[PDB]
């Protein structure tokens, strides 16, 4: 058969990962710009919105060292690539966990619906790669909101997760935080509530 | 905004390293039980970040003057350049790599690294750059140290610098390590042996480049990196 | 006083390097044109000196401490240990074992040399100490970068360690070079390949020795030196 | 035939070898103990003396970065191994040509004669191991006295030398520095009036 | 007292059996699922006892008449003897050896064992010895013979024997099988196959050692052991 | 890179491991002297303890074949290697599991405190080495006691384990048994609550 | 390591290099462009000279079949690369020498100063590249000039020649030729005086 070059392998981020990609978090001084984990300036179109969560290990266990990017439509339902920082939002963004709550944030707006190939429309989603030391490889993950129940069973997506029981592992519950709409997100890497980690 | 108008190959998971791989320690926790859900490429996949107006600093690709505290950094002077490409070998231009290390001592400039050897007042151990219009990426930097590290009771990782890739895509993006060539440690390593084909680990091993380097002044080493082959889309929806 | 005692083993001069070399550039105007004249061994070549009243201090063996200027230097933490033996594989006890290198950065520091990688004020480049009763020596050190030179246009020497043995007598010293497994520069050095046999090239480089080193503080190396062999004499004058 | 374990090759000693020899040279401080130059303190036994040369190379230039040993008995014609800074004489001493002048010198007593292995009699001599940047492998020497005409003539070793105008390469020269009694030994490694080198 | 003065080469834990070999399948529920903590050298684990002062009796060393019930046990006389050495091929003098192991059809005297086989009333099946001033130790037995047991449907171990070893610390302490030149039950054996490396294996493997034998009486086999290299400390805590 | 003779592999001790270790266990006559489980005669100085513990398998089931090694020091903490039945104390011990209840016991005394090579005091602990049918390789584990809670928080052993919860299992509860003080250990090899193993 | 496309090998050039590279000398006729000896018009700004020169080897003897090739700045010192027979200056030109006196001559202004990479003046200089019988790869040098004692002084070129009596060896002979400034520039191969050649 055809083979093509092989791809580059992936090894782990290490848990020193902040040095390069999370410059405040190592203890160190930040460059005048950088990728961080504020998506939509105050003006953004939208509904804005906090989103915060902590990552278990397989022993139920936080792992402190976590970092994450996400990626999502704005609120029209539209990819924006062009990375700017004077953009009133970005589709791109970047957070880690705190050292002692193991806990990270995220600003941005919550994105409108957005198409699969075949036309079908997938319900409100941010796209997550995690990242860590012991993680050999990334994993993919989404998020969705637990107030887009009607969107949600009807995503081509979700219901390509065969037990619908897995499918509630992707689900963020919604609360408020300082009087702010807030949704969280928890992952658990491994094991009792894993969460559903997709390829493509 | 961005468009779907591209699929990208399939990665090989059995040429990456798998998520369970005991003799690194941490692996063992840290990796799913569960299969993988597959899913089909849309444009949430198949679109990413373009960083062309990102706004880089002078030095941000020139770790011997971007934590310049008074004078040089002490170590092995190195440029490290090479050219992104996808797996049909076509360049990958306009890409964002990022790249971090250990000092000339393997010691870390980050809160949690407890290693005896001392930090570099004038080497702090990130940069980041562009590709330019040919795929082509370059850095200068001060070859790291190996670095032990609490695995088994005497682990000790190769010389390694970290690379992160973007990619045209959230599918292409890589974070990997790069090693020296020749270094004894690298078939020892027990994250290096989380690759179970011994031609995948070659892949990561950077050669020294002569033709690179800057007489009286620094060395060179040569690492290429392959994204995933892009490719437009066929056939599809009829 | 010493006594004529003992003969030593003829060397082999096709496995040390020759004198001519004109690849090292520097070897041209510095080589005798005229053979060696032999001579029989006598008193004055089968004597020397013994070192056993030579006075250390309590850090003449460890490069860590004994240019100590406020902190630690900044590279590599390793051990470099092995064994002096002769040919015949006797132990060489309480021989002197002398050693000096550049720093992590491949910078000497001597007056001379102006490559522009900066010195590190907490590094000498010096160690010194005797073999023990058993022939075994070691030092604590920084491994040392690799260094440019004003040879050909390009060329840059392999991180070494500079070594001078004493042993038995005047006829048994030496000055070699230890190299560091798997450096891909040995090959390319002309002075490594003033030595014209490649297996006599493989008995300067020092072997990772990952059982001798101090888990999460150093790495270790092994170089063993083989002097003359030394035998009684037998049938003489007679 | 029978083969022995191969000794470690020799190397160059280097441009910078002061630096592990030769501490002041260099421009580094000394330890408490050096090997120096000074082979006899001023109650040794026997005639005090100054020895002094210049190394050329193959162009007649300079060889400014020479290292030398020297290894000699002392008056009374004894080898005096056991190296201790608080002895009167040593047999074994180090010198360094200066980087400006290109001139080493050494501070001893003339040696007695000491009998080759067939108890023929040598004449006094200075044995001299010779390392620098350019030289692979150390060279072996010689240094007599001119004064010594008699013992040379009869010397079981300068008569291996085939042509007797390549004897007079090791003769040093007598002559006053400070109205103290010296020797001159210049060495020339190639060409004209080539020093004649050992292999034992 | 006991001193910390040394220190042991670290174990190669994938030259020993991993703890799930599931072919073997007690070993399933019987394996760690997290990974072992490496902890450094302390007194706790370079310190162990030394036996020289435990009392034998007569016979320790002799299956042949430690179980003498009227009369000599049935099956292939054998003397089973060796060297016990560390990794640097150091004899290990004044170590605690015991062996155990089935009579001559494999049954042994354990009141767990039910094989059909009989037992023999002159053969208990345990035996100890110190090694001697230069490291050798010796036994006098019967060659065991095959055991099946209850693994898979038809599974039947290679003839074997036990042996534990103290050497000089508790890091040292092993237990092992020993097995014999030739027999076509040990590539068969899942618990030999809990090694994954077959020059590991070859490890364990006696050999028929003619030259020790007893003409007209009995045969010997030889078994080497070699145990985790020791070394003094150097540079620590400096 | 250096290779030297490589360690001769483990492998099991076997369900019969008593009939070479534990010899009346097996059913067996002993020999006039054997290394068991009685560390302590009544006269040696320290406090008097009784250890106790099961060993459960992955399915949470008895494992009644164990066979465990302990080290300790005596009540100075020095440790004592000269093994002797004649000993008022002996640094160690054997004993194994009953095979009907599963229960294996130690008659001993509380151990004194030891420094790590650093010079760092560790807590009180006994070293213990597990053997059975099914496992490859011994297991080694350390026995504390809750009795010594605060000397446990600052352990540089303890503190080397990365989750507070894992170190809880290495930690003995103090009872009273026949008046006498007593400390049960129950080690878990797998799954919930599994009990920390040592590489060294 | 990284190995790239080798280079294809040199060889000399032959007795016969006139035939292709110098058609007047080899006895044959001339193309209407040849590119020869005069590199500048009268018309050129700059000091006008005549350089002429002989070639010896290693015997002392005359090299007749030399052929060279030249290279040099404008008298502003900027080269210029636009090769054009309608140019009033080329800095580029060939010459060879007479085969019965052994002479080549070359019709040309004095080079203005160009820096080094790293900013520091080189004393004014042709570039030199010989070729002939004999020369398996041709010998690159430079052609100083002894009106430019002071500069030459401090030439980082000449400089990083060890021996300052080998710097001469590049330094031309000012003289005058039928009323016009002229300058000798002989090179010596091989042997006593040897002319410098460099690598780059
Ligand atoms: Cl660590
Ligand atoms: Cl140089
Ligand atoms: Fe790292
Ligand atoms: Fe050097
Ligand atoms: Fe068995
Ligand atoms: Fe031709």
């Amino acid at each position: 058969p055809i083979e093509l070059l092989p791809e580059t392998p992936s090894q782990t981020a290490g848990p020193y990962v902040h040095i390069g990609l999370a410059l405040e978090a190592a203890g160190n001084p930040t460059r005048d710009q950088e990728i961080w984990n504020r998506l939509a300036k105050p003006d953004a179109p939208g509904e804005h919105i906090l989103l915060l969560g902590q990552v278990y290990d397989g022993n139920g266990h936080l792992v402190r060292d976590s970092f994450l990017e996400v990626w999502q439509a704005d609120a029209n339902g539209e990819y924006q690539d062009a990375y700017n920082l004077e953009n009133a939002f970005n589709s791109f963004g970047r957070t880690a966990t705190t050292f002692d709550a193991g806990e990270w944030t995220l600003h941005t707006v919550k994105p409108g619906v957005v198409n699969n190939a075949a036309g079908v429309p997938m319900a409100p989603h941010i796209n997550i790669s995690l990242f860590a030391r012991g993680i050999n490889i990334h994993l993919h993950t989404r998020l969705y909101f637990d107030d887009e129940a009607q969107a949600n069973a009807k995503c081509p997506v979700l219901n390509l997760i065969e037990q619908p029981q897995r499918r509630e592992t992707l689900i963020a519950k919604r609360c408020e935080v300082d009087g702010k709409t807030a949704y969280r997100f928890d992952i658990r890497i491994q094991g009792e509530g894993e969460t559903v980690f997709f390829d493509f | 905004p961005a468009q779907d108008n591209s699929r990208f190959v399939i990665r090989d998971r059995n040429w990456h390293p798998k998520a369970l791989t005991p003799d690194y320690k941490t692996s063992i926790a840290r990796s799913p039980r569960q299969a993988l859900v597959s899913i089909p490429q849309s444009i949430s996949e198949t679109t990413g970040p373009n960083f062309s107006h990102l706004g880089f600093g002078a030095h941000d690709h020139d770790l011997l003057l971007n934590f310049n505290n008074g004078g040089l950094p002490i170590g092995e002077r190195i440029i490290v350049a090479g050219r992104v490409v996808d797996q049909y070998g076509k360049p990958v231009p306009n890409t964002l790599v990022e790249m971090w290390q250990a000092n000339a001592g393997g010691r870390y400039r980050h809160k949690n690294d407890r290693y005896l050897a001392p930090l570099d007042p004038n080497f702090g151990g990130v940069g980041r750059c562009l590709t330019d219009s040919d795929g082509y990426y370059s850095f200068r930097t001060i070859k790291p140290g190996p670095h032990p590290w609490r695995n088994g009771p005497n682990d000790w990782r190769p010389a390694h610098i970290y690379f992160g890739i973007s990619g045209p895509s959230i599918a292409t993006k890589l974070i990997t390590q790069l090693y020296f060539e020749g270094d004894p440690l690298i078939p020892m390593c027990p994250i290096v042996k989380s690759i179970a084909n011994p031609e995948a680990v070659q892949q990561l091993i950077a050669k020294l480049d002569m033709n690179n380097a800057n007489p009286m002044d620094c060395l060179a080493y040569r690492f290429d990196i392959v994204l995933r082959g892009q490719r437009k889309t066929h056939f599809e929806n009829c």
